[PDB]
């Protein structure tokens, strides 16, 4: 039904910021959660965050909550990643991904992405 | 049994007593309701609904709802924040409520409460509470906006599909 494509990676320097897009073409974007995923290289999937299907319930991990933002236009099926005071340690592909769920379970996410390199 | 919202509602545990209470809407409004004062458990049965409910003196404790709809489960929680007579729900209340519909139909308080939200619960939803929850097996979450969740929920309803 939904794919996913990501958007605006590159090399930035350590405190700098990156807005992270995810277009979709699919029939009912509005009835989707959405979530932004990340993999370390030699690392699993680590959980960024997570958001409702209006956008008004937004939830991030321990790692990223005060420094990230997750956000999405439903007139526009796209959905951002806000990266704020960046790391060397947040150097990792990120991925999103759309499912029925607002969650953190990898598994209950149906539509994945491609993933963008980011590197700081 | 009694019948409220489309709901047939059973207790089948606990006690309560009728207290006559004043009580003050979100539109500064008074309203007389009978307040059953204690521990209750109900059952609320549907045409397109089935809930499980637990309250005490206006404070609603558990709903484990179910349906075939987002929509007919959204109706069994609107009745049982309702019933709940919960402070949250009498403040969220935006106008004067009135007691008469047009083609004189008369109508008691906790029937103008849940026609006032069967009608628009925008402010109901926001303002009831959200609260975190564990992943318990066959009880899942849902949020203001109808968006199910592993990890929150609105404040005592658990989702059973």
């Amino acid at each position: 039904q939904v794919q996913l494509q990501e958007s605006g990676g590159g090399l930035v320097q350590p405190g700098g910021s990156l807005r992270l897009s995810c277009a979709a073409s699919g029939r009912t974007f509005s009835m989707y959660a959405m979530a932004w995923f990340r993999q370390a290289p030699g690392k699993q999937r680590e959980f960024v965050g997570t958001i409702s299907r209006s956008g008004d319930y937004a939830l991030h991990a321990d790692a990223v909550k005060g420094r990230f933002t997750i956000s999405r236009d439903n007139a526009k099926n796209t959905v951002y990643l806000q990266m704020n005071s960046l790391k060397l340690e947040d150097t990792a592909v990120y991925y999103c991904a759309a499912g029925a769920y607002h969650s953190k379970d990898k598994t209950l996410y149906d539509y994945w992405g491609q993933g963008t390199q980011v590197t700081v | 049994s009694f019948s409220f919202g489309g709901f047939t509602f059973k207790r089948t545990s606990g006690s309560s007593v009728k207290k006559e209470e004043e009580v003050l809407t979100g539109n500064l409004q008074t309203l007389k309701i009978r307040v059953h004062e204690g521990y209750e458990e109900f059952t609320m049965v549907g045409r397109r609904a089935t809930a499980i409910l637990r309250k005490a003196t206006r404070r609603l404790i558990q709903l484990i709802v179910s349906g075939r709809d987002e929509q007919s489960i959204a109706e069994a929680i609107i009745v049982a924040m309702v019933f709940s007579q919960e402070d949250c729900m009498i403040k969220a209340v935006r106008g004067d409520l009135n007691f008469v519909n047009r083609a004189n139909q008369r109508l008691n308080p906790m029937h103008q409460l849940l026609r006032h939200f069967q009608k628009d619960a925008k402010v109901l939803f926001q303002n009831w509470g959200i609260e975190p929850i564990d992943n318990v097996m066959g009880m899942i979450g849902i949020l203001p906006d109808m968006t199910p969740s592993t990890e929150m929920s609105l404040r005592g309803v658990r989702v059973s599909k």
